[PDB]
């Protein structure tokens, strides 16, 4: 029994099929001009001239309630946040306030970092980010890389995000890491914004949310 | 040859492709990887050469600069340049490591190393080498009282490495004298301990971590309240860098080891009120569960708290404290679990060391209460805690049996490393759940090889060397076979992973051959385990926190090499069998251990008697009673001398008491003929030719020459009737000749 469990913890010859990984970082396509079942799963607001900001503020809301319509638990306020640097105008609260009009702006080095470090082990399943190509083209996030890990020590690359044209909420559920669980299990998540559109300098963040699974009297 | 650094390094490359440009890229990648190896050979070279070279004082020291140039079997040399090929910080970090090894190479007892000597050896241009050299001398215990004249000269530049070297080395030389003129230097250096409200002065964070560890190790066994409470606040509080609040895991780990070392051995209490208050405060830190992350008590302080509760109750055998530190796998695997999983390995390693009597030597102790208990046997994040469970238990297992040697533990570690080796650095399905799990596999396999090297220390074992050679060579990883800043960071993660994978195998290589194999670690004195435990800290993951502390096992290294010398000649004699009496590391009675002459005997306190037996020199056997230990007997020196037996003609007057076995006689004649190949030329032959071999017979023949007075007549008769003697019949037969022979 001692040997057989050690083999289960340490499967030597069972696991490695051929050792022939491509080792390239997989790139995720975010374009909203092509209609597909997989894209519809990750892109919620639906594929569509540029809408006026009031439609953008409008569509900002149904994307919120549609994401909140399904059976889901929001723990966006259940963790500590620490961006790369402030600009003394708007902290990350205006990014997490679920308001399109308000937003958070960083100011500092070009590779901006946004830290989302958790207190307890919570298994995140759906990653929600809102982008506004036309409202914030100057500070639009063009290049996104999401990390994963159990601590600031062991942060590791998870996924690639190239931004070409997204005016809407982006849903990011995780299936590569665990096909059995269809969710991500980490305590430490950090985001990098190394470059913006049309060679931008700084970057806003209109919306951000975190999703995990599990008449009246006054 | 495998560990040497001051030379081009031999490389082997897979390059499972045919394209020339692709082959060059992999060779460059391997060159960058081998460049990492050269930087991190500092840990290995320090242990290989501990006290080999001796100083001449007048002679000037020299430090070989890092070569980091790789050579392929094709002999197409590829040379690594900074910062184009590797991270810039890595190259002088390896220089700093090499400097420490060079500084540590000087023996502890060497004299003439005053404050002027280091200034005499100053390169007139501060760099990483001199900072390491400064650390090495202070680490060895030479900077007892360094003059204030050139302390400012060294500290005037804001260079981190030199300041790091000075603070650690200078504190290590004094090591617990609580001197004010030195403690204030760190107090100025540490920003948080500086008076509140003062304008911030730019001090590098790594320098503060260097200052805090030097200062805590300055306060060894002080049990000192007005500093210990300030340290506890320092661990909990928050720091300031670049005018913005920051929380550092490195500093809090440095603070935790600092507090634990200052109050080392202060937990054996049955002062207790404040010790109990500090104990419960630490347990609140380690056991608190926060649904919402508090800013000023993050999980970064968890490691420091565990390593603080580590050293307070070290070797205390307090069951309850271990229990509230020990974590049960059965309960946690059912739950979702909380906190960083890396805390678990520290926590279990904490519990195991508290009970410094129950460290099991069997695989059952390692595998205790572990089961996958799930259908999905694929490598998944859910089963990390058992891996960290494994690492903590084996690390306590290895440190417990440090340098004592064994077979069962070695075989168990051999089986474990054999099983876990193939999985190592295998990015097959690029999945982060898989990637995080196999990163823990890399951490786990780094712990197993280190611990396996720990227990078999200074032995020059074959298979242990065989495995650590494997983990040494071949980068493996994503490349080979088995947006610009982003690719830089993507390459930065892989290059840092290779650096952490190399420091473990290097440390294992050095400990296998410690001090040319004649020096062994100490686990007898209480503080020795403290230095052993701190230096063996696994920080192999990024950003490799607190790396300069790897060169600190040096306090625990000593002789325990035994050799035999002759007295009359005064020269060494070797290759004589030595029988040893030991306790088998258990309560068993005894086992006879036969070893060669230049061999490392076990700990002196566990030895009861030792005897030397060999054909020739007469035997010498000493038994150690309770009154005197082997340590006290060997206190004057680890060498015992033996007296030569004499093959004298006078010894064999008439009869041979010696057995004179045919085989040894033939061996002696062959040995003599070997010298003769390479006769009455010996004075013994002369005295034999004189016919005066029999001392007594000659004397009585002179005496009887003439008489035969009654008194002397009874004297010879008494000699004739002796109870025991030699040529009695010869004496009897002379007196008969004298009495009644021809005349």
């Amino acid at each position: 029994g001692i040997n057989k469990v050690l083999d289960h913890l340490a499967p030597s010859e069972l696991i490695k099929p051929v050792k022939s990984c491509h080792n390239k970082p997989s790139v995720l396509v975010l374009d909203d001009r092509i209609v597909d079942a997989a894209t519809k799963d990750l892109y919620v607001n639906g594929f569509q001239q540029n809408p006026t900001p009031e439609n953008l503020q409008h569509m900002f809301h149904q994307g919120i309630e549609i994401l909140d319509s399904a059976r889901m638990i929001n723990v966006t306020h259940l963790a500590l946040w620490k961006p790369s640097s402030f600009k003394l105008g708007n902290p990350v609260d205006f990014a997490l306030d679920d308001n399109y009009d308000t937003f958070w702006q960083s100011d500092g080095g070009q590779p901006h970092q946004l830290d989302i470090m958790f207190s307890k082990r919570m298994d995140i399943c759906v990653m929600a980010i809102f982008f506004s190509m036309i409202a914030d083209e100057s500070y639009a996030p063009s290049l996104v890389k999401v990390y994963a890990g159990h601590s600031p020590s062991d942060a590791r690359f998870y996924k690639m995000l190239e931004v070409r044209n997204v005016n809407g909420w982006v849903a990011l559920r995780f299936l590569d890491n665990r096909e059995d669980d269809q969710l991500l299990k980490c305590q430490f998540i950090r985001l990098l914004f190394p470059v913006n559109h049309e060679n931008g300098k700084d970057t806003h963040l209109r919306g951000i949310r975190l999703y995990v699974p599990s008449a009246i009297l006054r | 040859s495998l560990l040497a650094y001051y030379r081009p390094t031999k490389t082997q490359f897979f390059t499972t492709k045919t394209e020339y440009a692709q082959i060059l890229a992999q060779k460059k990648y391997f060159a960058k990887i081998m460049a990492l190896r050269t930087c991190t050979n500092g840990v290995g070279w320090g242990a290989v050469a501990y006290a080999t070279e001796k100083p001449i004082s007048t002679q000037k020291w020299v430090i070989q600069p890092l070569n980091l140039i790789s050579v392929f079997p094709d002999d197409t040399k590829i040379t690594v340049k900074a910062p184009e090929d590797i991270a810039h910080d890595i190259v002088e970090w390896g220089q700093f490591h090499a400097g420490v090894s060079s500084g540590l190479r000087i023996s502890k007892k060497a004299t003439g190393i005053t404050g002027s000597w280091i200034a005499f050896n100053k390169p007139k241009e501060l760099d990483a080498y001199h900072g390491g050299f400064l650390l090495g001398l202070g680490l060895n215990g030479h900077l007892k009282n360094l003059e204030e004249w050139h302390i400012y000269n060294y500290l005037s530049p804001r260079n981190t490495h030199i300041s790091i070297g000075l603070l650690l080395g200078m504190s290590s030389s004094m090591k617990g004298s609580m001197d004010s003129k030195l403690i204030k230097v760190i107090s100025v250096h540490l920003v948080a301990f500086l008076p509140s409200g003062s304008s911030d002065l730019n001090i590098d964070l790594k320098l503060q971590t260097a200052g805090i560890i030097g200062m805590g190790m300055l306060y060894l066994n002080s049990r000192h309240k007005r500093m210990s409470d300030s340290i506890f606040a320092q661990l909990v509080s928050l720091l300031n860098v670049n005018d913005e609040m920051v929380a550092d895991e490195e500093y809090r780990l440095a603070a935790g080891i600092s507090l634990g070392l200052i109050n080392l051995g202060a937990g054996q209490t049955k002062q207790n009120v404040m010790y109990e208050d500090l104990t419960t405060k630490l347990l609140e830190i380690v056991t608190s569960t926060y649904d919402v992350e508090n800013d000023w008590i993050p999980e970064n302080s968890q490691i420091g708290a565990v390593i603080a509760i580590m050293f307070l109750f070290l070797k205390s055998n307090n069951f309850g404290i271990s229990n509230m530190l020990k974590v049960d796998l059965k309960e946690i695997l059912k739950a979702n679990i909380n906190t960083r999983p890396e805390l678990l390995m520290y926590r279990e390693w904490a519990s195991n060391m508290i009970l410094w009597e129950f460290i099991g030597d069997d695989l059952s102790f390692i595998m205790k209460d572990v089961d996958i208990g799930v259908k999905f046997s694929e490598l998944n994040t859910d089963l990390l805690p058992i891996y960290y469970t494994m690492a903590g238990r084996i690390l306590a297992m290895g440190i417990r049996f440090a340098s004592t040697g064994n077979l069962k533990i070695r075989n168990i570690l051999l089986s474990l490393v054999d099983k876990f080796l193939p999985l190592y650095q295998y990015p097959g399905k690029q999945n982060l759940d898989f990637r995080l799990t196999i990163s823990v596999i890399n951490v786990l396999t780094n712990v197993i090889v280190v611990s396996l090297s720990m227990v078999m220390c200074a032995s020059g074992d074959l298979e242990v060397l065989r495995r650590v050679k494997y983990l040494h060579e071949v980068a493996s990883g994503p490349y080979s076979d088995l947006s610009d800043p982003t690719a830089y960071l993507e390459d930065k993660k892989d290059i840092d992973d290779h650096y952490g994978k190399f420091i473990s195998t290097n440390l294992a290589l050095g400990f296998l051959f410690l001090g040319s194999g004649q020096y062994a670690l100490n686990t007898s004195t209480l503080e020795s385990i403290a230095f052993l435990s701190m230096s063996v800290l696994p920080t192999y993951t990024t950003p490799h926190p607190l790396q300069e502390l790897k060169h600190f096992w040096s306090m625990a290294v000593e002789p325990r090499c035994l050799v035999i010398k002759d007295i009359s000649t005064g020269d060494a004699v070797n290759n004589v069998p030595i029988e040893l009496v030991v306790e088998e590391d258990v309560e068993k009675e005894e086992v006879i251990r036969e070893i060669s002459t230049p061999c490392l005997l076990p700990d002196f306190s566990k030895i009861k008697s030792i005897r030397v037996k060999m054909h020739g020199y007469f035997p010498l056997e000493v038994n150690f009673t309770k009154d005197y230990s082997a340590s006290d007997f060997f206190s004057g020196g680890t060498i015992i001398y033996i007296q030569r037996k004499s093959e004298s003609v006078f010894e064999n007057k008439a009869s041979f008491r010696n057995v004179e076995d045919i085989h040894v006689a033939l061996k002696r004649k062959a040995a003599e003929s070997k010298n003769y190949s390479r006769g009455n030329t010996t004075s013994s032959q002369l005295v034999e030719s004189l016919g005066i071999q029999d001392l007594t017979m000659v004397e009585l023949d002179t005496l009887l020459s003439a008489a035969l007075t009654d008194s002397e007549s009874y004297n010879l008769g008494l000699l004739c009737s002796d109870k025991n003697s030699g040529d009695i019949l010869d004496c009897q037969l002379e007196l008969w000749y004298k009495s009644f022979g021809p005349h």
